[PDB]
């Protein structure tokens, strides 16, 4: 099996499905080969109901994949603002760090997700983070001349 | 007759041909329809000016002069303009796709195609002379066609007639005017084809005639037909020894014995005086002897560099209009004293004259003013190779970093020919420095 | 040379594409029903360009028109000069593309191909002499820029003697639709590289700057972008149009603007700035258009000119001017701003007048400049497709239609090759 079926019902979308599964004993926590459990792959195809019904059913709101990424990186780089904030309601790690050093607020705002960028910084997002380059958000604001990001992140 | 077949090559080329073939028949009296009723000979005839006119049964001249481009713009205005009945309609041969500014396309890929008709038809008019002489080239430096094609015709001149003087009358790029980002490399790669296929070049600055224009005839911005008008001035003084009786450089084969010592260093510098706009018609006139040294003074040259800086290989002169040859002999002898004029001390330091006593004719429709006497000095100096400096200068500076490079090796021509062309021009730097 | 084959693929291609028509069309004086009603010879002499000569006095454009769904088709023929185009000269599959390059370049696009090459081969035969193609299409979508770049190919293959021009707008978050963007603009680029001669960046993010922070309009929408779009596909073309006395075709324009073959994305820009009817540009001076056509506010790629540095540059100043006042203006330019400009390409700077002026302008200047400070545009979008790459997000949108995964990362080493080869002619000096 049920591991893979709650995978690819949660990355395409089956609501009834993923209730389905969860009833007979599907794992939430279940991984593919490169670590992604069904949290990470509803935020990141933009499917906020099996969000919450995920996190309402034991499922770890901060796991890696390999690389890394939390589910808050992908929600932060597609640029889907609910599931953001749904994550951080449920205890996201908001500086959580990949393997290339992107924080949510380095994905976001490389994608020029302006609402996203706004959410993290209320909820306490590093400006000083560093990528493995050396680059925060503001120095990727100024690296690209987005005028509107770097606005927002000197608030 | 001693007949000379004038050629014209690309949009530079074709348009200055026009101003000098429409001035040649005002000084010969020949109307636009090619009438001309004062000198009577049924046909063929035999005067001095048919070296460059040929004459049917009718009374009609009709120039010996072949216009070609690779494509139809210019020459179509040539076919409907004043002179649409002077020249033969076979001679105004058009392609349809032009050079792009690229050597490669006009003398590979694009000029192949009517390469063999051009040559057909310059053979037509070859066969309709008594005793050619060789041939007058009009075009570009700068220009796709006026260098690729030009560099093309010159080589198979060359196979076709082994024996003939080929004279170049060559435009030397300036920014002022207009000009491509690669016509550094046009000239460069004309120039090296071409050397050996030359004997007399003379190159016109298109700099130093918008100069001119500007200071002397009071233009601010001058046209195609301002720059052009001034130069066929100059180039009816350089062939008009071909065209009237007289005693310095009476065929083409004089040029090379006057003006080129050696076989390479064969660009003369010309320099013309005087140039007066048309709006001041009530001058004062200037003497031989003013007018003799206004051709030392580096504002009337046709090429820009200075020749106090080099030495003199040989120097004529051409006078035009009401000049005593005694006032010559005198300016001369003030021009060599008071003046350092430095020869080399391998050739005769004299000065050749060649005076015609008519005067000079100016086009209506143009901003010169008549003038009761005017000059053109013919010297070939070393300093003019400042002028091969600053375009081998302009070459160096794209092609160290092989910029615009691929757009000649895709185009039918290999990429060893843009260094074979640079060190050609090396080659004739070193033989300025080592002539004086 | 005259004829252009102009082709338009996608809803974006067929947008501005349309606008273009519409514009030309209105300086040309022809109205949609295809005859002309103009007072001015000059607007006729070099028409063969861009128009058919039909029946009596109908000129008809050289318009193909593409896409992978009838929906845009509709819509271009309800637009004011919809009418003009020839009902045989329109493409249009049924199932779209869906944002998917991989759709357009491989699968649907792949399907109708050969179907276009048919109508471009017919325009070809009816032509004296073709000098190339000109084409209008986006980079973020999948038709514009999947088909569109197959298209290319297609044509470079069968007419290889002729000039690829495209018109590619750029995708930028500021107006985006999905976040797959960068991919399918990332996997163009690999193909504009390689097979077209002159691209003109029209970059969405500088046309939303322009609209929401010089021009004011606090929400920008497609007509506003296209507003910007139009006038700047008009001044780039305004040399092949109208007559001048200077030899202008797409060939001279290459081989004077690109001189390196991959090297041959132009920036362009316009002024002045102006929305859809307001009437505010009416004292404008030669002094004025000079510095606001290199202002980097003016430029329709959002990258900063002064970052980098000119390699060629073309000017074109339209309306009645002083023609001595454009010499020494732009000589003023090239003076001050000495070091912007590399001095290994001499005289690398061409201006150039028109008389006839824009509809609603009585002055104009359009700037075309092929300058290293646009690595700013492709280093945007590959750290844009890099975020996205390294997660696998969406990959198998396009693993699914047969697509390996090692053409994304040639994709993304092209484009880093690409900046590498600005970076390095941004640096080079002549010593
Ligand atoms: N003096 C003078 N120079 C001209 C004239 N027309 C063009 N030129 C010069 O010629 C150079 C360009 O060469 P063109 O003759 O126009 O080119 P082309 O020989 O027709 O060959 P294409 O490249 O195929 O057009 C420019 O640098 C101009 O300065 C003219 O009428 N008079
Ligand atoms: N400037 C401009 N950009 C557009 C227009 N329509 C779509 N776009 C851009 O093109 C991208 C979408 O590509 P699109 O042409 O709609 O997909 P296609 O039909 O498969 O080619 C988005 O990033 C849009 O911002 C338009 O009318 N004007
Ligand atoms: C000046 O505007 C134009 C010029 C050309 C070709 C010639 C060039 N000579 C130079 C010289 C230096 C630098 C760039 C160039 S482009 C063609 C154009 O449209 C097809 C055009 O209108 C934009
Ligand atoms: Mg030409």
């Amino acid at each position: 099996d049920l591991g893979k079926k709650l995978l690819e019902a949660a990355r395409a979308g089956q609501d009834d499905e993923v209730r389905i599964l969860m009833a007979n004993g599907a794992d939430v926590n279940a991984t593919d080969a490169s670590g992604l459990t069904p949290l990470h792959l509803a935020a990141t195809y933009g499917h906020l109901e099996i969000v919450e019904v995920l996190l309402k059913h034991g499922a770890d709101v901060n796991a890696i994949d390999i690389m890394g990424s939390t589910p808050l990186h992908l929600a932060a780089l597609i640029g889907h603002l609910e599931i953001v904030e749904v994550l951080l309601k449920h205890g996201a790690d908001v500086n959580a760090v990949d393997t290339w050093g992107d924080t949510p607020l380095h994905l976001a705002a490389i994608m020029g997700h302006l609402e996203i960028v706004e959410v993290l910084l209320k909820h306490g997002a590093d400006v000083n983070a560093q990528d493995k380059f050396g680059k925060t958000a503001f120095d990727i604001s100024i690296d690209n001349g987005n005028e509107d990001l770097a606005e927002i992140l000197q608030k | 007759m001693r007949e000379c077949i004038s050629i014209h090559v690309g949009q530079a080329g074709v348009q200055i041909g026009n101003a000098c073939w429409e001035l040649y028949c005002l000084e010969h009296g020949i109307q636009p329809d090619g009438q001309m009723p004062s000198d009577k000979t049924i046909g063929g005839g035999d005067d001095s000016f048919n070296t460059f006119f040929s004459e049917t049964g009718a009374g009609k001249h009709v120039p010996r002069a072949v216009f070609v481009d690779l494509e139809p713009t210019v020459i179509d205005e040539v076919r409907t303009g004043t002179y649409r009945q002077l020249f033969h309609p076979e001679q105004l041969i058009t392609g349809k796709e032009d050079a792009a500014n690229n050597y490669a396309r006009g003398h590979y890929t694009i000029g192949k195609e009517i390469i063999d008709l051009v040559l057909d038809r310059i053979r037509k008019l070859a066969d309709q002379c008594t005793g050619l002489q060789g041939f007058l080239v009009f075009h570009s430096f700068g220009g796709g066609t006026g260098s690729g094609f030009t560099s093309l015709l010159m080589e198979r001149l060359s196979v076709d007639y082994g024996k003939k003087s080929k004279l170049e009358f060559s435009i030397y790029p300036a920014p002022q005017v207009s000009t491509a980002v690669v016509e550094p490399y046009n000239s460069i790669l004309t120039t090296h084809t071409t050397l050996e296929h030359s004997d007399c070049a003379f190159m016109v600055d298109n700099e130093a005639i918008y100069d001119i224009c500007r200071r002397n005839l009071d233009i601010e911005r001058p046209t195609y037909t301002n720059l052009n008008r001034l130069i066929s001035q100059i180039v009816s003084s350089i062939t008009a020894s071909l065209r009237f009786d007289g005693a310095l450089n009476v065929d083409l084969t004089e040029f090379q014995t006057n003006l080129v010592p050696y076989p390479r260093i064969h660009f003369p510098l010309a320099t013309y005086a005087p140039v007066i706009s048309a709006e001041k018609a009530y001058h004062e006139q200037l003497s031989v002897a003013e007018i003799t040294n206004a051709c030392f003074e580096p504002a009337n040259q046709m090429v820009k560099c200075d020749p106090r800086h080099g030495k003199y290989m040989a120097c004529c002169l051409l006078y035009r209009g009401d000049v005593v040859p005694k006032d010559v002999n005198a300016a001369i002898a003030t021009i060599k004293t008071k003046r350092s004029i430095q020869f080399v001390d391998w050739c005769p330091t004299g000065f050749k004259v060649g005076i015609n006593y008519q005067p000079p004719t100016v086009v209506p429709g143009g901003d010169l003013a008549k003038v009761q006497r005017a000059v053109c000095m013919l010297s070939n100096t070393t300093a003019i190779a400042e002028a091969w400096a600053r375009l081998d200068h302009k070459f160096d500076l794209m092609y160290a970093k092989r910029a615009f490079v691929h757009w000649y090796v895709g185009e039918g021509m290999e990429e060893g020919e843009f260094s074979e062309a640079r060190e050609d021009m090396a080659a004739l730097e070193k033989d300025y420095e080592e002539v004086g | 040379m005259r004829e252009i084959v102009h082709i338009q693929a996608g809803q974006c291609g067929n947008q501005i594409g349309a606008k273009f028509w519409e514009v030309i069309s209105d300086e040309h004086g022809i109205d949609p029903t295809g005859s002309y009603h103009g007072d001015s010879d000059l607007q006729l002499e070099r028409i063969n360009v861009y128009y058919n000569e039909a029946t009596g006095n109908k000129y008809v454009p050289r318009a193909i028109l593409v896409d992978l769904e009838p929906g845009t088709m509709d819509s271009v023929r309800s637009g004011p000069f919809g009418q003009i185009f020839r009902p045989d000269n329109f493409v249009f599959g049924q199932s779209g593309a869906g944002n998917n390059w991989a759709k357009g370049h491989y699968t649907e696009g792949a399907e109708l191909v050969d179907s276009v090459l048919d109508v471009v081969r017919k325009e070809s035969e009816s032509c004296d002499c073709l000098q190339g193609f000109q084409l209008t299409h986006s980079l973020g979508g999948g038709t514009g820029s999947g088909m569109g770049t197959l298209l290319i190919s297609k044509i470079r293959e069968e007419y290889p003697d002729r000039i690829m021009n495209t018109f590619s707008v750029m995708p930028s978050p500021k107006v985006s639709d999905t976040v797959v963007e960068p991919y399918n603009a990332t996997l163009s680029v690999h193909q504009l590289v390689e097979n077209t001669d002159e691209t003109y960046c029209i970059d969405n993010e500088a046309l939303y700057d322009i609209c929401f922070r010089t021009l004011k309009l606090t929400t920008p929408t497609y007509g506003d972008l296209n507003h910007l779009v139009s006038a700047t596909m008009s001044g780039v073309t305004t040399c092949l149009r109208f007559p001048g006395q200077l030899n202008a075709d797409l060939r001279k324009l290459a081989v004077n603007m690109v001189p390196f073959p991959r090297l041959h994305f132009f920036m362009p820009g316009f002024a002045p700035l102006t929305s859809r009817g307001s009437q505010q540009y009416r004292a404008l001076t030669v002094p004025e258009l000079t510095q606001q056509m290199f202002d980097s506010k003016n430029m329709m790629a959002a990258c900063d000119p002064r970052h980098g540095r000119y390699l060629t540059v073309a000017a074109i100043f339209r309306g009645r001017m002083s023609m001595k006042e454009v010499d020494e203006q732009m000589l003023n330019v090239q003076n001050k701003n000495s070091s912007y400009f590399v001095e290994w390409i001499p005289n690398n700077v061409k201006t150039a007048v028109c008389d006839i002026p824009p509809r609603g302008l009585k002055m104009s200047a359009t700037f075309i400049g092929n300058s290293t400070a646009i690595q700013e545009l492709f280093k945007r979008i590959s750290e844009q497709f890099t975020a996205m790459f390294r997660r696998k997000a969406f990959l198998h949108w396009y693993t699914g239609e047969g697509m390996d995964e090692m053409e994304f990362t040639e994709a993304e080493s092209n484009m880093n090759d690409l900046v590498s080869e600005y970076q390095q002619y941004q640096d080079a000096t002549a010593d």
